């Protein structure tokens, strides 16, 4: 047995493996295509006005392979971009589920009602304060007077 | 093996290709040669054989051009076996890419992240309410538009 992520690794790199081999493929492709233009050159000066359309056929003909050499690289790469973000979407699965269970069990300690008891407790003694010193004041205000 | 059998047949299509090649050169040699005889016949006065010798001139460029478009029929047939093997081998590597991403998405499932989705709504849903009731008691305490103009001024204070 082989356990997920090792899995992962080993994919990934033989993806990087394939993309490297595709790449060394192309370049030969270009070289082959540099010797084509080059002999090109070399008869077109000398002419048979078709042997170089015959070869332009083989050299517009590398180009297409090429094109799809360069296609290949881009869908192997596009594969692993896409696998890169599932271990992240993974990570985010569990990290959320570890900080929802913190907050349900943060929640659990003080409930709707006996925050609201300890609202309505300590609003009636703020009332209890200004009741006191209200009246305070104003029973020695009146007192005081004269002024 | 698929890819041992393409690197096999492919170094044989250069190897004739090589071949054909070879040939192509020993008919421009000859093409020389008769070249000089066409330019022979030219200074002698002869220009009426000289018909003769440019057909010959024609025929052997025919030849080459076969030739060349059998050599580039050749490498095209080659390119193609070479792109067969790169699109077998791209489809084996998505298809392992398939098994890890199968084998990676086996442990977390929609119902088990669904239940997560509703207990954390709920427990935002209180939390919030919550803090609005904490809120709203401490912005109960005192005034605000008296407190609030009071600010600016100390700002003016401070400066």
């Amino acid at each position: 047995r082989k356990t997920p992520e090792e899995l992962l690794r080993q994919n990934q790199r033989a993806l990087n493996r394939a993309m490297r081999e595709l790449d060394r493929e192309r370049q030969k492709l270009e070289t082959q295509e540099k010797k084509i233009i080059a002999d090109i050159k070399k008869m077109a000066k000398q002419g048979q006005m078709d042997a170089v359309r015959i070869m332009a056929k083989d050299l517009v003909r590398t180009r297409r392979y090429v094109r799809k050499f360069v296609l290949m690289r881009a869908n192997i790469q596009a594969v692993s971009l896409k696998i890169q973000t599932l271990k992240s979407n993974n990570s985010m699965a569990q990290a959320m589920k570890g900080v929802t269970k913190a907050m349900g069990t943060m929640n659990r300690q003080l409930k709707l009602p006996q925050i609201q008891k300890i609202m309505m407790e300590f609003e009636r003694q703020a009332e209890i304060m200004d009741m006191k010193e209200e009246m305070m004041n104003d029973a020695i205000d009146d007192a005081m007077g004269d002024e | 093996p698929p890819k041992e059998l393409v690197n096999e047949w492919s170094l044989k299509i250069r190897k004739e290709m090589r071949v054909v090649d070879r040939q192509i050169r020993d008919i421009q040699r000859e093409e020389e040669k008769v070249k000089r005889s066409v330019k022979d016949a030219a200074k002698k006065g002869q220009k009426d054989v000289c018909i003769v010798l440019a057909k010959e001139m024609i025929r052997s460029r025919k030849a080459v051009s076969k030739l060349y478009a059998s050599k580039a029929h050749m490498n095209s047939v080659l390119m193609g076996m070479k792109n067969q093997l790169a699109v077998l081998r791209v489809a084996g590597s998505l298809q392992k890419s398939t098994e890890v991403m199968k084998a990676m998405q086996s442990l977390v499932k929609i119902p088990e992240i669904q239940a997560t989705m509703r207990e954390l709504s709920k427990e935002m849903m209180k939390a919030g309410i919550i803090e609005e009731m904490l809120e709203d008691t401490f912005e109960s305490m005192d005034d605000q538009e008296e407190m609030e103009e009071e600010a600016e001024m100390e700002i003016d204070r401070i400066l």
